[PDB]
């Protein structure tokens, strides 16, 4: 009918103006990117949100921090979105470590180190991945491993020193007991300097993208492992036959968001 | 020579413990071992010395 094509119509105006947010995203021109997020459904497009934030994430690595800042204003804006998208960041996680791709476990362990660094996922599902990488010898793991410690190794040091003691430990084991390359040397190398040093160059926290405040934000901890939910559902559009109060509901939301010479 | 020592502030951590301030070691070609298996089982009651003995008290930080 035409009230589900003026529906559709407004979903595919409201994931064009996500795709160009996305895609013009800068850290000093954030507040356009927050403006373009709220002029569009910020309850009915999240899925359509977390998605594009997610493509923009996985496309380039300079736009992660305006995906982990669009994670933390969902987050702030109210917890379900957070929540869900800590579990879609867990299971893509999950399906990096599982189909064995370097590529696409090192662009998921990036986002999740972003949105644990947004303060809007739990650092203990990072924790037991870091440990689950730590635990099998792998130079790919070792990387994503060492990747992740220079993103959150301010996170890393205000959360749980003994799990870096543990990871220098296996890393001493695998330069010595186990096999190490020069490559898997050089990896080992760069986890003790990212381990001695702290991160302090590139620490946990970002600045210029940091706009959503803890206090509103919550933290779910999305195991990978458990049957996270990705919440994909609300980001295609559907019939609905209470359309005009989820709407009336979306406007609601919005409104309510926003001499001495001598001497 | 230096007193390397390092002073302990919290008695919850062990006092044998790898502290941060200590540089790793990162150790890094064949060792003469004898066959594995070959002969050489220990007899019955033979331990190390202080086995029912704990590796440290509550006082031996302080000590």
């Amino acid at each position: 009918k035409n009230s589900l094509a003026y529906q559709r119509m407004s979903w595919e105006a409201l994931k064009k103006s996500i795709n160009g947010l996305i895609n013009k995203v800068n850290i000093s021109n954030i507040s356009i990117i927050i403006q373009e997020l709220l002029q569009e459904n910020i309850v009915r497009g999240r899925g359509l949100l977390s998605r594009s934030v997610l493509q923009a994430q996985s496309a380039s690595p300079i736009f992660t921090h305006v995906y982990a800042a669009l994670v933390a204003i969902i987050n702030s804006k109210f917890p379900q979105i957070g929540e869900l998208i800590l579990k879609r960041l867990i299971l893509n996680f999950r399906k990096g470590y599982r189909r064995n791709d370097k590529q696409l476990c090192l662009t998921a362990s990036k986002f999740v180190a972003h949105l644990i660094n947004q303060n809007v996922a739990h650092e203990v599902l990072c924790l037991e991945m870091l440990t689950l990488l730590l635990e099998r010898p792998t130079d790919d793991s070792v990387e994503v491993a060492i990747g992740f410690l220079k993103e959150c190794g301010l996170k890393l040091t205000q959360v749980s020193p003994r799990g870096i003691n543990a990871i220098f430990e296996r890393l001493r084991n695998i330069l010595h007991e186990s096999e190490i390359d020069k490559r898997v040397q050089y990896m080992i190398e760069v986890m003790f300097a990212v381990r001695k040093d702290g991160f302090k160059d590139h620490p946990i926290i970002l600045e210029g993208l940091d706009l959503v405040e803890e206090d509103d934000q919550f933290t779910h901890m999305l195991p990978l492992e458990d049957d996270y939910n990705p919440e994909d559902v609300l980001n295609v559009f559907k019939m609905d036959p209470n359309f005009m109060e989820n709407e009336e509901k979306y406007k609601a939301i919005k409104k309510e968001i926003l001499i001495n010479l001598v001497s | 020579p230096n007193v390397v020592f390092i002073k302990t502030e919290d008695p919850d951590l062990p006092a044998f413990y790898f502290d941060p301030l200590i540089n790793p070691i990162s150790h890094r070609s064949q060792e003469p071992l004898p066959d594995d298996d070959e002969e050489f089982e220990l007899p019955e009651f033979v331990e190390p010395f202080l086995k029912d003995t704990p590796l440290y008290t509550d006082n031996t930080a302080n000590g």
